RNA sequence: UAGUUGGGCACUCUAGCGAGACUGCCGGUGACAAACCGGAGGAAGGUGGGGAUGACGUCAAAUCAUCAUGCCCCUUAUGACCUGGGCUACACACGUGCUACAAUGGGAAGUACAACGAGUCGCUAGACCGCGAGGUCAUGCAAAUCUCUUAAAGCUUCUCUCAGUUCGGAUUGCAGGCUGCAACUCGCCUGCAUGAAGCCGGAAUCGCUAGUAAUCGCGGAUCAGCACGCCGCGGUGAAUACGUUC
């Protein structure tokens, strides 16, 4: 029995599977501190866990791609919050009010022309 | 059998998928598909003025949506009957 | 710069002038519009008046200037200051 | 002098650089599209009548 | 804004210390959104904390902040033809801001090799009561005390 | 020291040739390759013997006065056939190109106001 | 300020493509070609009521749908007339030219024929106002759920040109499930060009 | 050895059809409403975020050099052909950007994660030569199939130690590569050589309220050759909003 799940923050999408085991995680073949170096991330993955008081209860096999490590980490972590949610329809509750269920949407916002960015302008004289 | 259709407008491009399938699948040779593929997007930008006026501008896009199509066990009649099936201008069909 | 394998460069008809005067006596002077072609050790010796976009600019030619574009000898455009 | 340099522009080049592409519309030189071979002016122009196949609006 | 007070964006406490402070501090730290450098050098700065005092670093910059943090800043008000500061209490948000930013500021411009280094030194003399943060908050509650009679406003 | 000029005696040897006139990095790289010297040494504890291959490799070389002259030299062609490059060099203008309605304070010189 | 072209804007919501037809290698040919052919076509069917004109390409074959208020008139007797522009195309392009001819059922909504009609009118010394209007009481018997037309230059041959325009009923341009027809004709004058445009607004989609 | 092969599409993905977000329901305020505040659920809550969309008009604004066009002027010339030259000038002034002034850094080594788009005589794998720019042989691909293309910041070690420096990369000499008939006027790029100003910027002044600013690369259109510009893409990722006196 495997419990899986997936999760999609910016262009990083991750296929979250849990079974249960000791809590450690692999993501693509690799280790969690292998992968993403930065102690940071890692502990933005372990969130569900901790709402959800099952630390060390599920080692996670995670494939993910696209994006970069910080969002594949959240990516990650939304695959997690899905998986647990099959694991137990009753964490939602702590899930959602912790608020690891919703999705982050925020993308990068694309190019305007006429401005060097999504927002920045070029340098103006009024004379 | 593999065939590639591309069109500027995917609703005529899946009404010509349907016809393709059902021509096959009415001769009687197994179809696999469509299979939807990336559709292919260039974009074109230009100066919405004539003279000066550089940073108003105006861009284009080009979509060029394309369906695939597996035909197996390719009864001789299919062959004649998908050359037969003519579909209009609007979408350009390859066979293998 | 200049690819080794192409060699050097020269305008034909230039290079056919300077080959028709080489047996001369005393060097008369080459009218061209070629400001491309390269200078040679042939060339030495020759006075050639180089076309500067208004007018033919003599310019005599010696060891030390070979090896180098003729128009680069004859400025274009003439700036006195200001 | 617009007339002289479109004809002399279909006529071939003596050599390869020498050689440039027009607007065939209007014989403007600068911004010929290669794909439509016409400026941005009438590109656009013949963009919005709807009779360049495939063009349209961009948005996103 | 025109429209009203917004809300503000939280920012999940630290992984190693636990404290929403201690990221706030690498978010002020960070430069060009390196925040992976931000991190590291606010995590070297406490082990030097710790070396040079056994003490706690998160309790060595909580004491800090207690010491650069204002209490009564001066607000610029102008009055007809004439313009002077007034003072004013600052709500906490503005006084840890002012904290972070007074020590990041004053720590970038010691005379240490080393940015955490930097940040080291002037994170203690700051415990002290000491250094250019705790100088920076004594000229505001200064100002404050001197432009003091505006307070009415 | 080694060719006439005293190379700095803490830096590292590398950096410490580089401060030869007509001797970039690539070129110490080189000559500490062929000596067989590391390159994190110091040269206050680089040994004599090592000094003497490095002055032998250098000799070899051509640098300082005789490479300045060198390129005199070819400046002071440039100038004497009269060609463009020897004007742009005989007035100051930068001589590969630049323009020169901006910029160009390099070749030119600080900025006359006027 | 400016507005978008009241087609090109529709142009794959509601409005389709009037070259009908795709390719990528001879892309620039077929254009041109194209071109060539509305250009042609146009100045030898100017009498005619042609307002569209449809292109699509199957191999070597050009099919090309004609709309026009007068296909009797482009057909002619015996399909003597259509033939002979099809012998002429065939000769401009080198290639078979298979022609079909559709009759435009209520002239009065279309904004081509319409402002080519209002042109004809300022050529000829009709007051504008007149035309415009009476362009407009036609349109609307029609059916047009709504009209508007403008007509700019020197008016009566005015040393300070400007514009003078109209409308009935219901124009939304920004409304883009909205059918709004569209289109813009010169009237040369005496004293230089006078621009018409039309907008006619039918049953939104 | 390889998602390779067999096998399956379950997941991702792809692209059609749909569903969903509609102040839709609960609570509070409200003049029985409009509407406002909060809650629930839900991925998304009040326009969810962004783009397209630009009213009547304004400035005799811009464009007769995209194009078209009234009128006026030239017609062996203000028309046309060719070569060369200029638009690249340069005491200075201004705007817009690129790189920097260094240690939150530079150098050496290792190691990881994208997206947008382009390719037929073009993208070009692999291999040989070359320190490099690239040259040679040669492969697959008209392309979710091959290639451009293992992205850079990142993270992990070594070195440098506050120095106008191992920062800086201007200027200049030499020697090369390419493209092209042709690189001097007048291209880009590389190696060696040199190492300029520049130590955070007067008066004043610019952008931005979030995946924004800031910061890092990637693609492309023009294009024989040529971008620090423009269009677009993705990575990391803040501070602040008290308030409407000026
Ligand atoms: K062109
Ligand atoms: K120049
Ligand atoms: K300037
Ligand atoms: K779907
Ligand atoms: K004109
Ligand atoms: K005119
Ligand atoms: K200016
Ligand atoms: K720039
Ligand atoms: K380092
Ligand atoms: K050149
Ligand atoms: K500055
Ligand atoms: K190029
Ligand atoms: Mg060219
Ligand atoms: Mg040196
Ligand atoms: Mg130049
Ligand atoms: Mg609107
Ligand atoms: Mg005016
Ligand atoms: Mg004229
Ligand atoms: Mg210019
Ligand atoms: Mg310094
Ligand atoms: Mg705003
Ligand atoms: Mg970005
Ligand atoms: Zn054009």
């Amino acid at each position: 029995v495997q419990y899986s799940g997936t999760g999609r923050r910016k262009n990083a999408v991750a296929r979250v599977r849990l079974v249960p085991g000791t809590g450690k995680i692999t993501v693509n073949k690799k280790d969690v501190e292998e992968y993403i170096p930065h102690a940071d991330l890692r502990e933005v993955i372990n969130q569900p866990f901790g709402v959800t008081e099952t630390k060390g209860a599920y080692d996670v096999i995670v494939n993910v791609n696209g994006g970069g490590y910080a969002g594949q980490s959240g990516a990650i972590r939304h695959g997690i919050a899905r998986a647990l949610l099959q694991v137990d329809p009753d964490f939602r509750s702590a899930l959602k009010r912790a608020g690891l269920l919703t999705r982050d949407a925020r993308m990068v916002e694309r190019k305007k022309p006429g401005l060097k960015k999504a927002r920045k302008a070029s340098q103006f004289s009024k004379r | 059998i593999r065939i590639r259709l591309k069109a500027y407008e995917h609703r005529i491009l899946d009404q010509s998928a349907d016809k393709i399938v059902e021509t096959a699948k009415r001769t009687g040779a197994d179809v696999s598909g469509p299979i939807p593929l990336p559709t292919e997007r260039s974009l074109y930008t230009v100066i919405r003025a004539t003279h000066k006026y550089k940073d108003s501008r105006e861009q284009f896009e080009m979509r060029t949506h394309k369906r695939l199509i597996d035909i197996v066990n390719p009864t001789p009649k299919t062959v004649d009957a998908l050359m037969k099936l003519d579909l209009p201008s609007g979408v350009n069909i390859e066979i293998k | 710069g200049r690819s080794l394998k192409k060699g050097p460069f020269v305008d034909d008809h230039l290079m056919k002038k300077v080959e028709a005067q080489q047996g001369a006596e005393k060097k008369k002077v080459i009218k061209t519009w070629s400001r491309r072609s390269t200078i040679f050790p042939s060339f030495v010796g020759f006075t050639i008046a180089v076309y500067d976009g208004r007018k033919h600019v003599p310019v005599y030619i010696q060891e030390d200037m070979v090896g180098h574009k003729l128009g680069e000898f004859a400025p274009t455009r003439t700036y006195r200051g200001h | 002098a617009k007339k002289s340099m479109i004809a002399k522009n279909k006529r071939p080049a003596k050599h390869s650089t020498q050689a440039y592409t027009r607007c065939e519309r209007c014989g403007r030189p600068h911004s010929v599209y290669r794909k439509f071979h016409l400026c941005r002016i009438c590109f656009r122009e013949l963009a919005y009548k709807g009779q360049i196949p495939g063009v349209k609006k961009a948005s996103w | 804004p025109r429209k009203g007070p917004v809300a503000k964006r939280d920012v999940l406490p630290d992984p190693i210390y636990n404290s929403k402070l201690v990221t706030r501090l690498i978010n002020r730290v960070m430069v060009d959104g390196k925040r992976g450098i931000a991190a590291n050098i606010i995590y070297n700065s406490f082990d030097i904390i710790k070396e040079s005092t056994g003490n706690d670093p998160l309790e060595v910059f909580e004491q800090a902040m207690k010491n650069v943090m204002p209490v009564l800043e001066v607000k610029a008000r102008r009055v007809g033809g004439s313009n002077y500061q007034v003072p004013v209490e600052v709500r906490p948000e503005r006084r840890t801001t002012l904290g972070l930013r007074w020590v990041v500021n004053y720590a970038r411009l010691r005379g240490e090799h080393t940015m955490e280094e930097r940040l080291a030194k002037e994170i203690m003399d700051a415990a002290n009561n000491t250094g250019a943060s705790v100088k920076k908050r004594e000229d505001t509650h200064k100002m404050a005390d001197a432009n003091r009679a505006f307070a009415h406003y | 020291r080694i060719a006439g000029v005293d190379i700095p005696r803490d830096k590292r040897v590398v950096v410490s040739l580089t401060y030869i006139y007509g001797i970039g990095n690539t070129t110490a790289k080189k000559v500490l390759a062929n000596v067989g010297v590391s390159e994190d040494v110091r040269v206050r504890d680089l040994t004599n013997e090592q000094t003497d291959a490095i002055r032998a490799e250098i000799d070899k070389l051509k640098v300082e006065g005789d490479l300045r002259r060198e390129v005199n030299l070819n400046i002071k062609r440039l100038m004497e056939i009269g060609s463009y490059r020897g004007i742009r060099h005989r007035r100051g203008l930068p001589t590969r190109g630049q323009n020169t309605k901006n910029n160009a304070r390099t070749r030119k010189g600080p900025t006359k106001t006027v | 300020g400016q507005k978008v072209h009241p087609i090109g804007m529709r142009v794959g919501i509601i409005r389709d493509w009037d070259a009908k037809w795709y390719a990528e290698k001879e892309y620039a040919e077929f254009l041109h070609e194209d071109l060539r052919i509305r250009k042609f076509i146009a100045t030898k069917l100017a009498d005619a009521a042609v307002s569209t004109i449809e292109i699509e390409r199957a191999a070597n074959r050009v099919n090309i749908s004609i709309h026009t208020a007068k296909p009797g008139m482009v057909i002619g007797k015996g399909g003597s007339e259509v033939e002979n522009l099809r012998k002429e195309l065939n000769k401009l392009t080198g290639k078979r030219v298979h022609i079909n001819i559709v009759e435009i059922k209520k002239p009065d909504l279309d904004a081509k024929l319409v402002g080519e009609g209002i042109a004809r009118q300022l050529e000829n010394r009709v007051a504008f106002r007149r035309a415009q209007k009476q362009a407009i009481q036609r349109a609307m018997r029609a059916g047009a759920k709504g009209i508007k037309t403008q007509v700019s230059g020197r008016l009566n041959g005015a040393d300070i040109a400007r514009s003078e325009g109209y409308s009935e009923g219901t124009v939304p341009l920004h409304t883009l499930r909205a059918d709004i027809d569209y289109a813009w004709e010169e009237a040369d004058t005496t004293y230089g060009k006078l621009g018409v445009k039309v907008w006619i607004y039918r049953g939104e989609i």
